[PDB]
């Protein structure tokens, strides 16, 4: 069918678009060589996390809903526990972010002299990993032993599981991300357009990126669609967003870009 | 304190005023002859092979 | 791996425990801050470092420790050196900071210091070093514009023609000459530093008496305030 | 000035334990790897232990693996072998020496005193052979000791792996010539060391009286270093 | 080769004008800011006056400022200096001088003893 | 009075030699290099990067085994490379952190260092004891040490910042000579081939030819129009490079005594920090402020290559005795070996 052929064409596009961005975050990482501070860690591992989410989700996302093949049920869970951990993941590298954001501007003497760290970076990925998979990998296993013919985790069913999820996933990281940028904001306001702009839009993003979905399903839940798919890919949109946003607009890594191309 | 600067600097413009100097074209000629007689011995103009440098 | 010898290996190792203490050093490199200390004759830089390094415990270049709130300075006074500045003072271009201190009770040598904060100030390796402006014997200036032949008008003529500002906070029981004649001199020092800054570059200018206590706090906050904006900066922030 | 004295040594039963120590003065002893060489009462050096620098890496002979163990206190100067299970083939004479290494060092200078033990009661290895075994010599007249490996000593580095010591009678040994060609401070113009892969030569020009003792032919090529039998100059 | 002679300057009652040129050679006369420097009678060196490469900045030393006119002529290679109203403490020897390094801003060491690059300067008496 | 006439007589003098100067200036050296093949595009990549220090590397040295090498930087630190393995053989803390330059003894058993401090710090590599261990410190110079180079095992020449040299005796720590023309800070200084004279270039527009055996200056050259920062003679001996704050190397001959050839462009307009010659002498290596090092062509002064992969201002700049790598430091604490490919 040609609108299932160009609808393939665009997701297979966007999943082409978020993987050739991380895939020039990563290869200017490890050219540059002077990316070796947190920070530069941290962008790393989102930007891992969200090459991941385009290389694996979307490509097999595609035929299972368009030319239909029905990959099977062992698939099915695999491709759920990857996803629910990428996507928890970044979500969770974004707060590790504007916490340490945080921390460079509330002391300024402490973030530049007294602090060190090397093992803290593999422990704080490792932490933030198994955290994104604690969350929902389990759970969505149990699940999947529950159920139903739908490619779906099985505890939509049930609403309390969902609230759970949803609450800690998206209410704890929003809140503290909003904590951390408004902090920011106001102690330097205190001590100016662009600054709260970019705090405000960094936020928003994420806010409308992952609330939708989680609060669809939430009612949906407690009591498939054309509002439900467009919430169900603006969460991997986000994936594409976040490169551009927190990387691209950091000293080190412009300046890498800049020197490699 | 000047006298004594001035009279220093007179002494050593004798000094260097008794030089015997040579025809620039000798001496651009002299150049050229070392440039030209020592070419095949620098590996920095005409280098060598892969298998005869050190670094690598 | 292989090929490589029983002693090409040892010399490996030998390397890597020379990078173990490199990497150790490093540390104490980065946990303290560096600054550079500059000033002329009269300026009264040794009596300000002599009792800020007293109560907060021919060589080419003299060296002082000291340490606020659990942070450590380290700062560097020039000596014996000639009088021709150029080629020496491009080792310091990546100090935190540079602390210049300006005599203020000194009208005829004044815009001598100007002209030095001037070059400084527009130096191209010195073209992103904040400035610590310590401007000494308000003392000796307050007995000097309070009652005497001297005038600021002579060598500065515009001075008659400047009246300080509504926002003036003077400290109480300043005569009105003494604080007019206060902000007329840090305002000559600031039209420089605000005509050519253009971000990545603040002047931080105090006023300071013979024998100041608090002279450790204001270098102290001052490298606070810069190493924050180094940090701003760094996140496309401000 | 440089002092490596050594400890613990005595007459042990066999199956007991023994530690031996050696201490370290007049030298930056954290900067030199270590060894431990055993001389048996009259057949010649064996090498026994290794330890590195910074104690990262440790070498054992096979003989002795299993059983000895050699360890370091850096702040207090000491080197320590603890021997256990010692059998009847374990009494020797015991050397520390120094070997420093980087690209132009001269590994195994300086040896230790060395201290006795008497108990009352392999694969892959570059053997080393020196054939004669005993040389009549006389003052001022030349003298040559040959030596010959199994496996040749030049390595990718254009390095040959070669040392030449000298045991006078009643001292420990002496560092001549490292890497088969290099004179070691302090030893006389004369000696001279010349090889090609696998046969080496040792050369004295001007033999004195001072120069009657046994040569020793050691290869730093591989790990378990190997001596050669040891050929005597006597008057 | 690098050579700053000024001619001009001499006896002159006060109220007086003068006007001091300062010739150079050996350098390209357009990539360099320029100063008028000044010495009292038993006093250290004092800048005077100051302009830049085209000319567009000029600066003065303030107790000289509205008498004193620095100009430029980058064909001819010349500063020239417009001294007006003279006064008793006028009296100095002047020295033209150059700053060390071409498409520069800032100017190290100009008013330096024995600086490098520096004419040997004209006498101005303002006696009468 | 006696000033305007000793100034008159220095005048006339001065008109002299250059007339003199001018009368053996037969033909240009370009005019003379006006037909051998031009040396192409010397495309040099890097092989080593050693990457030891923390803060501006302000001087180096090769060994002349072309092998070893020597680097400090203001850290407070002096490194030796094995440039081969880019392995590590010493590293020296020093007293003083303001240090701008280097040596190393052709013996290969000592190397030097000065700066801020006004004192040259003689350092022993070859210890009974296994250290390296400060054999000497030479206190006569009232200004910064700004280049330093060995005779032999018991002979230094340095450069202050005070306008003067020193040939010292390192065995008594005192000068042995001291070589008082220049007007401005000496900057460098280069031994010649056979160590009987050397140049030095100091803050005056102006090189001197000093006799370390007599101790006096034996001829001036005057070519530049700002202060000199680097110097070094021509592999025969018989010429030397100047590199200066204006965007022009210069070359100058001793026997022509005047300037032979001008090395400058117009994009170029930063300043000169390091000069040396190749082993044959035909390509002179010249760092700039502006990151880069441009390799010209020494006849006919042609631009023949650039290397670019600094991230910050090139500070000093070596070759190997065999001629077959370039090292290069920057402020960048970074130092680079370069070499050409076949
Ligand atoms: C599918 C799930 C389990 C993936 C697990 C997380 C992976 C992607 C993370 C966890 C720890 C991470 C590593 C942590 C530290 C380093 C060292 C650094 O010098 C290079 C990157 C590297 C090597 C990281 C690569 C990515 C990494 C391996
Ligand atoms: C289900 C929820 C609770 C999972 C965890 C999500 C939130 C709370 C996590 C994600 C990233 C985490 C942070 C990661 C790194 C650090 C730095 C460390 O020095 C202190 C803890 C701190 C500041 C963590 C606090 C908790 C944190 C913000
Ligand atoms: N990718 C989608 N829109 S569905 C699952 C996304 C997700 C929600 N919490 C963790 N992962």
């Amino acid at each position: 069918l040609s609108t299932r052929v160009t609808l393939a064409f665009f997701m297979s596009l966007v999943a082409f678009a978020i993987m050739l961005g991380n895939a020039l975050v990563i290869l200017a990482f490890v050219v540059d060589k002077n990316l070796r501070h947190r920070s530069s860690y941290f962008f790393l591992n989102l930007a891992i996390s969200d090459f991941f989410v385009g290389v694996i989700s979307i490509p097999l996302y595609i035929p299972h809903t368009l030319f239909e093949w029905d990959f099977g049920k062992e698939i099915c869970v695999f491709w759920l526990t990857t996803d629910y951990l990428l996507c928890t993941a970044s979500v969770y590298n974004i707060v590790l972010i504007s916490y340490d954001r945080y921390l460079s501007v509330s002391n300024a003497v402490s973030y530049r002299t007294q602090h060190t760290g090397v093992l803290k970076i593999v422990t704080l990925m490792v932490a933030v990993w198994v955290l994104a998979f604690l969350v929902n990998g389990p759970m969505i296993l149990v699940s999947e032993s529950w159920k139903g013919s739908e490619c779906e985790p099985g505890f939509f069913s049930e609403w309390y599981i969902l609230a759970i999820t949803s609450f800690l996933e998206f209410v704890i990281p929003v809140i503290l991300v909003a904590y951390f940028n408004m902090n920011i904001y106001w102690s330097l306001w205190k001590r100016a357009r662009r600054l709260a702009k970019s705090l405000a839009i960094l936020l928003g993003v994420f806010a409308v990126c992952w609330a939708p979905y989680s609060l669809f399903t939430i009612v949906l839940s407690f009591y498939k669609s054309v509002w439900y798919r467009i919430a169900f890919w603006l969460q991997w949109f986000n994936s594409f967003v976040n490169p551009l946003l927190y990387p691209l607009c950091h000293k080190r890594f412009q300046k890498a870009f800049l020197k490699i191309f | 304190a000047s006298i004594a600067q001035a009279r220093k600097l007179v002494e050593q413009l004798k000094m260097e005023a008794n030089i015997d100097r040579i025809k620039v074209s000798k001496a651009a000629a002299d150049l050229m002859a070392y440039c030209e007689a020592h070419a095949k011995e620098d590996p920095l103009l005409t280098p060598v092979p892969a298998s005869e440098n050190p670094f690598r | 791996g292989c090929t490589l010898s029983a002693e090409d290996k040892a010399a490996v190792e030998r390397s890597k425990m020379i990078e173990k203490q490199l990497q150790k050093d490093k540390q104490v490199y980065r946990r303290t801050l560096r600054l550079l200390l500059l000033g002329a004759d009269n300026s009264g830089k040794s009596t300000i470092v002599k009792q800020m390094r007293i109560y907060h415990v021919t060589s080419g270049i003299f060296e002082t420790k000291f340490q606020v709130d659990k942070v450590n300075f380290h700062m560097f006074d020039v000596g014996a050196q000639r009088d021709e500045r150029r080629k020496w003072i491009q080792c310091f271009n990546d100090v935190t900071a540079i602390i210049f201190v300006v005599d203020s009770s000194d009208y005829n040598r004044l815009q001598e210091a100007l002209n030095d904060f001037k070059s400084i100030w527009n130096n191209r390796w010195l073209r992103t070093i904040s400035v610590i402006l310590f401007l000494n014997k308000q003392d000796l200036l307050a007995e000097k514009v309070l009652a005497g032949k001297s005038k600021i008008e002579d060598y500065f003529p515009e001075f008659a023609r400047y009246t300080t500002p509504e926002d003036a906070t003077p400290e109480p029981g300043e005569d009105p000459r003494v604080t007019r004649a206060k902000y007329f001199i840090r305002k000559e020092f600031v039209d420089i530093s605000t005509a050519s800054g253009d971000g990545r570059h603040i002047c931080y200018p105090h006023f300071t008496c013979s024998v100041d206590t608090e002279n450790a706090r204001r270098i102290f906050n001052d490298c606070k305030d810069i190493i924050l904006q180094m940090n701003l900066r760094e996140y496309n922030l401000v | 000035d440089v002092q490596l004295v050594e400890s613990g040594g005595g007459l042990v039963q066999p199956g007991g334990s023994r530690k031996l120590s050696c201490s370290a003065s007049g030298f930056a002893f954290s900067s030199f790897g270590m060894h431990w060489v055993r001389q048996a009462p009259e057949k010649g050096l064996e090498w026994v232990a290794y330890i590195s620098s910074g104690s990262g890496t440790i070498y054992y002979a096979d003989t002795v693996k299993g059983r000895f163990t050699i360890s370091r206190d850096d702040p207090k100067n000491t080197l320590f072998l603890q021997m256990t299970s010692l059998r009847s083939e374990d009494t020797a004479m015991y050397y520390c020496v120094r070997s420093i290494y980087y690209y132009g060092s001269s590994p195994f200078d300086f040896w230790g005193q060395g201290t006795t033990l008497t108990v009352s009661s392999g694969g892959s290895d570059i053997v080393m052979t020196q054939a004669t075994s005993s040389v009549p010599v006389t003052p001022g007249e030349s003298v040559s000791i040959s030596c010959r490996s199994s496996k040749s000593l030049l390595h990718s580095n254009g390095n040959t792996y070669l040392y030449w010591f000298l045991q006078r009678p009643g001292q420990s040994p002496q560092l001549l010539i490292y890497r088969m060609s290099n004179l070691a401070s302090g030893v006389p113009d004369r000696f001279s060391g010349s090889g090609s892969g696998t046969a080496f030569t040792l050369t004295i020009s001007r033999l004195e009286a001072e120069d009657v003792g046994v040569y020793y032919c050691m290869q730093h090529l591989e790990y378990p270093l190997t001596f050669g039998a040891g050929t005597k100059l006597e008057l | 080769q690098v050579q700053l002679q000024e001619s001009g300057g001499g006896l002159v009652q006060p109220g007086g004008s003068l006007r001091l040129s300062c010739a150079a050679s050996g350098f390209t006369f357009s990539n360099y800011k320029m100063n008028w420097v000044r010495q009292a009678p038993g006093k250290g060196l004092e800048w005077v006056s100051d302009i830049s490469q085209s000319g567009a900045s000029i600066s003065y030393t303030g107790s000289v400022k509205g008498r004193f006119t620095i100009s430029r002529d980058n064909a001819k290679n010349t500063l020239y200096l417009q001294m007006n109203s003279l006064k008793p403490e006028d009296t100095a020897v002047y020295y033209c001088a150059r700053c060390p390094a071409p498409f520069t801003r800032d100017c190290f060491d100009v008013t330096s003893t024995t600086y490098a690059y520096r004419g040997q300067g004209t006498q101005v008496t303002v006696s009468s | 009075s006696e000033l305007d006439q000793l100034r008159q007589e220095a005048e006339q003098l001065k008109n002299q030699i250059r007339d003199a100067r001018k009368a053996c200036a037969d033909a240009t050296l370009s005019q003379i290099t006006n037909n051998i093949d031009p040396v192409g595009r010397i495309q040099m990549r890097t092989r080593r990067t050693l990457r030891g220090h923390l803060a501006k590397i302000y001087a180096m040295h090769w060994g002349t085994d072309s092998r070893l090498l020597v680097s400090a930087s203001q850290d407070g630190k002096l490194i030796i490379w094995d440039s081969y393995t880019t392995n590590k053989v010493h590293a020296i803390p020093l007293r003083s952190s303001w240090v701008m330059t280097c040596a190393y003894a052709p013996s290969g058993n000592y190397v030097a260092c000065g700066g801020l401090d006004n004192i040259c710090s003689i350092y022993n590599l070859k210890t009974r004891e296994g250290n390296v261990r400060v054999s000497r410190e030479l206190a006569g110079h009232t200004g910064y040490l700004s280049c330093c180079r060995f005779l032999d095992d018991n002979q230094i020449v340095t450069s202050s910042g005070d306008t003067t040299c020193a040939l010292w005796d390192i065995e008594t720590g005192q000068q042995t000579t001291t070589f008082t023309g220049h007007t401005g800070d000496v900057m460098s200084l280069s031994l010649a081939p056979d160590t009987r004279l050397f140049v030095s270039g100091a803050c005056d527009a102006s090189a001197k030819l000093w006799d370390v055996r007599e101790g006096m200056c034996r001829q001036t050259f005057t070519g530049h129009e700002s202060d000199i920062n680097a110097i070094c003679f021509f592999p025969n001996g018989n010429a030397f490079a100047t590199g200066s704050d204006d965007a022009t190397c210069r070359l100058f001959d001793l026997r022509a005594d005047q300037e032979l050839m001008t090395y400058s462009h117009d994009n170029i307009i930063c300043g000169i920090t390091s000069v040396s010659f190749s082993k044959s002498g035909r390509l002179l290596l010249a760092g700039y402020d502006d990151f880069n090092c441009n390799v010209w062509d020494a006849l006919k002064a042609d631009r023949a290559g650039v290397l670019a992969g600094h991230d910050n201002r090139v500070s000093c700049l070596g070759v190997t005795d065999d001629g077959m790598a370039v090292a290069t430091g920057s402020w960048d604490s970074f130092l680079k070996i370069w070499n050409g490919s076949s």
